[PDB]
RNA sequence: UUUGCUCCACACAAUAUAGAUGGAUACGAAUAAGGCGUCCUUGUGGCGUCGCUGAACCAUAGCAGGCUAGCAACGGUGCACUUGGCGGAAAGGCCUUGGGUGCUUGCUGGCGAAUUGCAAUGUCAUUUUGCGUGGGGAUAAAUCAUUUGUAUACGACUUAGA
RNA sequence: CCCUGAAAAUGGAUGGCGCUCAAGCGUGUUACCUAUACUCUACCGUCAGGGUUGAUAUGAUGCCCUGACGAGUAGGCAGGCGUGGAGGUCAGUGACGAAGCCUAGACCGUAAGGUCGGGUCGAACGGCCUCUAGUGCAGAUCUUGGUGGUAGUAGCAAAUA
RNA sequence: GAACUGGCGAUGCGGGAUGAACCGAACGUAGAGUUAAGGUGCCGGAAUACACGCUCAUCAGACACCACAAAAGGUGUUAGU
RNA sequence: GAAAUUGUUGAAAGGGAAGGGCAUUUGAUCAGACA
């Protein structure tokens, strides 16, 4: 239903948010997950790091290279598991993988711009309260992701150079309210709420 | 099994020149249809008496209704599940509106907690309790209290679309 | 599919025309036919069958 | 089979692609951590 | 110049190649019911060639008809041409390849004095 | 105005296909919006047109068309089925799709 | 080496489109909680209120949006000038003053639209490149051959040379 | 149901991703997807039953009507296709170009194969009824002849120059 | 290595990921529709359906043939006698 | 003067083979039909 689509991962579920974005995809829906470092997952932090732990040993013997590359970088990760669900190795694949970007933290050509959520893939509606969960945030750290604190600074920022976008969009829309009741009893505004509106 | 219907099935033991008027056996059944029923019927008599679908015959097969469906009753129920091993008896209690949940709900419960099936459960007897207290297991007694009230916390709402604009909420 | 019930595509297993190639045997058969179709009497059905027959089955009399 | 005699490897794994570095000058792969008080200075120096 | 027949449906337009043909230079595209005990084409498995079988025939009505809807006929000389005279809507002509150029234009000409369509009037035209 | 559109927007998802065998004759429709089999019932019979663009101009245009139509509800979602004169082309899985409003009934 | 090259223009040819066909419409945090307004001791404060899905909100009438006349308003918005600021996470965008000027559907009119013949996407997007007219700008390297040996199987490397 | 008990050798496998009031387990209700199966229709074939000598248009082994069936190695039968030569025939094609050969040009047949457009070429050769055979090839470490990739490679370095 | 039948070999087709033999069902060429066995988060056509329960596993579990696990223990939790 | 097999030319394709099936699309190429 649009040309692009900026999701904000936060409060997500790799896993689920996971799909939807692969599905989409295969249906022409350029998507652009952000923020991510704040992903999420079923399971006590510990694991997963256990989980993680493996898809790590799995190598190639005979040349550790040319083998299954273990990215770290929240991003990448989400990615992957996204991916897995998009048949790449064909063309329609790929023509799929392009459509999708991904970053941890909302950079620019997006911090603008709006973002959304994916309900059906929000922790906070999948789980039941009490079950422990994760935070790709840690995870990534912990298996080595140099950069989590450099994001977590550029966050402190833009959570502002936003707010102060805000307390300014909001003192506006409010006058428009104390200058929108002078003119409306007007004639135009009673016929109106008969059709509706 | 499916959804049930109480049933009254009044078999015989085929008449003979010898023993005319061969005594009539009633059984309240908790089945899916009158094919069940006439089945679920003979299975139980070939355990108390010397008859079968042959030396027999089914006289009547009457759906029975609840009297007061509306009316929330407290059904104790008795049950003989087989297990994997031996066989066991039970006395579960199930707060419900009519028989024909008391047996449905039960079978789901005997499934989930004990991994039995319809195959392996005999619903010995069912009995609307009249007075509270004859009620004996805390997961009913929980609900028969002074002006009862509770919230439904963490309300999750159900959407159709894929995307949304707000980031929800679970107030109620 | 169809438990065939009986072999499918049984060829009669009786001659239908004469195996011979004696113009003459054929003109007869041709008359003979016409002669079980448009009549009823049976006589004809039987000289028809007999005309197609092979050598061994038409012994000398 | 098994080695028989369990001897060690020949050579260190962490110096591989054993190759023709790049340049004749070596990039300093990592400079010292920062203080940020100290006053300003050069952490390195080119000889011969 | 047709006899208002049905539609000319063909069934299987594509050529029936022989299994392997592509792979070999030795094995023609001319069709070969495979007799192999391993053969994937015999055991028709998916996912290979179809083999030719009945099945594919073409309606008795439109058999041996160009698309026009005429059946073609080989015409070596002009006597030849003069059996089609009557059946112009059903039949057609095709002049043989092994005719001189002077005897073509004659047949050509004889064609049209009687309405008849030929399917190779190009032939060997000094053009 | 700025809007002209007096087609419904919507996408070419598929071939009918089982897990591993597909049927180019039938095609599947993501009508942007339509979520149930009802919502789809409206767009049976209504026409479709994967439009696209060849380089070499025909026939006087740069622009070509394949004439759906929509024919039935596909399961829960008001994806729908969707012979076309010619079968859509696969490269099209994810391409935009003009459901029209004619063969009208309003 | 054929008077090339660079930037902005526009003219014409092409060449594509994993797929414009009104608008990707900007808090942050918690969800066993918050938003928005308001009062106050500025606090995890009091009071009111909303959700219970964007089915929202913005834009939206004029030959694919023509030529024209007024009334009410001093607003809205396009286009190009320019003052001053913000932003580096991929900034390559966002806001704002002061004008120059259109269209104004805020209310009232008047002409034109036909025959594209009962539908045929009925073509108004944005890709990259090429050839010339015309408005500003600039005026180089590298490879071989030769040479060095911190280098070297050969290529590569490292130096040297009007 | 979880858990301990539960130790094998490249890296890793509920098929994979992933999944936790499940995308797990047990059970119940519907909707839905989809095989060359089933239903209906078209077309092909075989097989079974039937109808049609009245001369007088074209085939009485013909022309029709009705039905049911269609997998196949080994194996059997049937109808065709093609090749060398022989009797007959078309007073057949032909130096105004026969045979052959090349042709991501056309048409016909389910097919074997047929016919034809264009080029090349230079002396003989097709349909039809029939007789006859040293008659159809991808394979036999088949025969004989040719030619590749290997590859501008191995290598051309003993005997003082 | 025997018995009864059904398979495969001689048999594709959809399903069990994959596989002679298991489950569906046995084949002329095509068109519509309905299903079987299997399924319906995404690879993938199809409910991130509905309903009631159990389960958190610092080696969870996941579906017949089938590619495993036991005796024995647990104030981990759930019904029971 | 056939094929293997080579050489210019022209067209096209090519991320660890190639080729084949059903289906359309585009690019090149062609038959007939219409009167």
């Amino acid at each position: 239903v649009e040309p692009v689509v900026v999701i904000d991962g936060k409060g997500h579920l790799v896993g689920r948010l996971a799909s939807v974005v692969a599905k989409q995809l295969l249906n022409g829906q350029k998507i652009v997950v952000v923020r991510a470092e704040e992903l999420n997952i079923s399971g006590e932090f510990f694991r997963n790091k256990l989980k993680y732990h493996d898809f790590l040993r799995k190598a190639t013997a005979f040349n550790k290279t040319r083998g299954p590359f273990h990215f770290r970088a929240p991003s990448r990760i989400f990615y992957k598991a996204l991916r897995g669900m998009v048949s790449h190795k064909t063309a329609r694949g790929k023509a799929a993988l392009e459509r999708l970007k991904v970053f941890e933290g909302i950079p620019p050509p997006y911090d603008k711009k709006k973002r959304v959520v994916v309900p059906q893939a929000l922790r906070v509606l999948r789980l039941k309260p009490g079950r422990k969960y994760t935070t790709l945030g840690k995870l990534s750290t912990s298996v080595g992701w140099k950069y989590e604190d450099v994001v977590a600074k550029l966050e402190a920022k833009r959570k502002v150079s936003s707010a102060e976008y805000y307390a300014k969009k909001r003192a506006f829309t409010k006058k428009v309210a104390s200058a929108n009741a002078t003119a409306a009893e007007s004639d135009v505004a009673k016929q109106l709420a008969a059709l509706g509106y | 099994m499916a959804h049930f219907k109480e049933y009254q099935v009044i078999g015989r033991r085929l008449p003979t020149e010898s023993v005319p008027e061969p005594k009539l056996f009633r059984m309240r059944i908790f089945a899916s249809n009158e094919v069940i029923a006439k089945s679920r019927y003979w299975y139980f008599l070939q355990k108390l008496h010397k008859v079968k679908k042959a030396s027999g015959e089914i006289v009547s097969i009457n759906q029975i209704n609840e009297a007061h469906p509306t009316k929330v009753k407290n059904f104790g129920v008795w049950v003989r599940y087989d297990s994997r091993s031996g066989t066991h008896n039970m006395y579960k209690e199930i707060r419900d509106v009519s028989r024909v949940a008391a047996v449905e709900t039960l079978y789901q419960d005997m499934a989930a907690r004990h991994r039995a099936r319809f195959r392996s459960i005999h619903i010995l007897k069912v009995a609307e309790i009249e007075k509270t207290a004859d009620v004996k297991r805390q997961y009913v007694k929980q609900f028969l209290t002074k002006d009862l009230k509770f919230p439904l916390p963490h309300r999750v709402q159900k959407s159709t679309k894929t995307f949304s604009y707000k980031r929800p909420s679970t107030f109620y | 599919g169809i438990d065939h019930t009986s072999k499918q595509h049984k060829r009669s297993g009786h001659r239908t025309a004469p195996k011979s190639d004696n113009v003459y045997l054929k003109l007869l058969v041709k008359l003979y036919t016409f002669l079980a179709r448009r009549t009823d009497a049976p006589f004809n059905k039987v000289v028809l069958k007999a005309l197609f027959l092979s050598k061994i089955n038409r012994p000398p009399v | 089979s098994h080695r028989k005699y369990e001897a060690p490897r020949h050579g260190h794994l962490g110096f591989l692609p054993r190759k023709r570095a790049a340049s004749i000058r070596a990039r300093v792969k990592a400079f010292p951590k920062d203080d940020r008080s100290k006053p300003v200075a050069l952490t390195s120096f080119l000889g011969y | 110049a047709s006899l208002p027949h049905p539609k000319i449906v063909k069934k299987h337009t594509k050529k029936f190649k022989r299994h392997h043909s592509d792979r070999y230079h030795r094995v023609a595209e001319n069709w070969r019911k495979q007799k192999g005990i391993d053969s994937v084409v015999r055991r028709r498995f998916r996912g290979n060639i179809s083999q030719p079988k009945i099945g594919y025939g073409s309606n008795k009505k439109t058999k041996f008809l160009s698309p026009s809807g005429h059946k073609t006929f080989l015409v070596a000389n002009v006597k030849d041409l003069e059996t089609l005279t009557m059946h112009t809507k059903t039949y057609a002509a095709e002049i043989a390849h092994n005719i001189s150029a002077k005897n073509r234009v004659v047949i050509l000409a004889r064609a049209k004095a009687l309405g008849i369509k030929v399917t190779n009037p190009k032939g060997r035209l000094a053009l | 105005a700025e809007s002209h559109r007096l087609y419904v927007k919507g996408k070419h998802l598929s071939y009918q296909r089982s897990k591993r065998v597909n049927n180019p004759n039938v095609s599947l429709i993501k009508i942007e919006g339509v979520a149930t089999p009802q919502d789809a019932q409206f767009y049976l019979g209504k026409r479709i047109a994967y439009v696209y663009r060849a380089s070499k101009e025909v026939r006087g245009s740069k622009i070509r068309v394949m004439w759906g139509k929509v024919t039935r509800t596909h399961g829960n979602s008001g994806v729908v089925r969707a012979t076309f004169r010619n079968n859509l082309p696969a490269k099209t899985f994810g391409a935009s799709v003009r459901i029209f409003l004619y063969p009208s009934n309003i």
